[PDB]
């Protein structure tokens, strides 16, 4: 039946077109300008890359921080 | 040569050893596991497309350059629903870099021969 408080608004995902462009920056010639931080973690090596947060970093997948 | 990539295409899928879209392309050209690398053209891509071309132009990488993304969507079967006919719908995929486990195959010489020039 009718509750007074109002409902909690759920998490909709901010998906982002081509996150893979973000990720890098392709150059003139046949090499790489990549921005972000590689994970220097065992259970994820060169693959994953880290977080560009703005007061530390921190990886996605293995759960690795770094800070300022 | 098109059948050698509809056979090799379908080697890695059933068996698995592709890493299929441009985010699991850059994972697999990171990790360093293309013994090749497919890409589908003619789409609105000013980024994209010199993306996997510095990507496979980087060591070792080889590139079959198709024309149409819904054909290589086609070929790489991911929407079929009535498979008695004609494909309904499905998405154009661009970078299907297959590490190809299963080399027990007619098709795998017939597509390094055709990169041998």
């Amino acid at each position: 039946k009718s509750y007074t408080t109002p409902k909690k608004n759920k998490h909709k995902r901010k998906k982002v077109k081509l996150a893979v462009l973000k990720y890098y920056k392709v150059d003139e010639n046949g090499k790489i300008s990549r921005l972000r931080r590689e994970c220097p973690s065992d259970e994820c090596g060169a693959g994953v890359f880290m977080a560009s947060h703005f007061d530390r970093h921190y990886c996605g997948k293995c759960c690795l921080t770094y800070c300022f | 040569v098109n059948t050698a990539l509809q056979e090799v295409l379908k080697t890695a899928l059933i068996h698995d050893g592709l890493a299929r879209g441009i985010r699991e392309a850059a994972k697999a050209l990171d990790k360093r596991q293309a013994h090749l690398c497919v890409l589908a053209s003619n789409c609105d891509e000013p980024m994209y497309v010199k993306l996997v071309e510095a990507l496979c132009a980087e060591h070792q990488i080889n590139l079959i350059k198709v024309d149409d993304n819904k054909k290589l969507g086609e070929w790489v079967g991911l929407c079929k629903i009535d498979r008695e006919g004609k494909p309904r719908k499905v998405v154009g995929c661009s970078c299907v870099v297959v590490k190809d486990y299963g080399k027990e195959s007619q098709a795998k010489d017939v597509i390094e021969e055709y990169f041998k020039c």
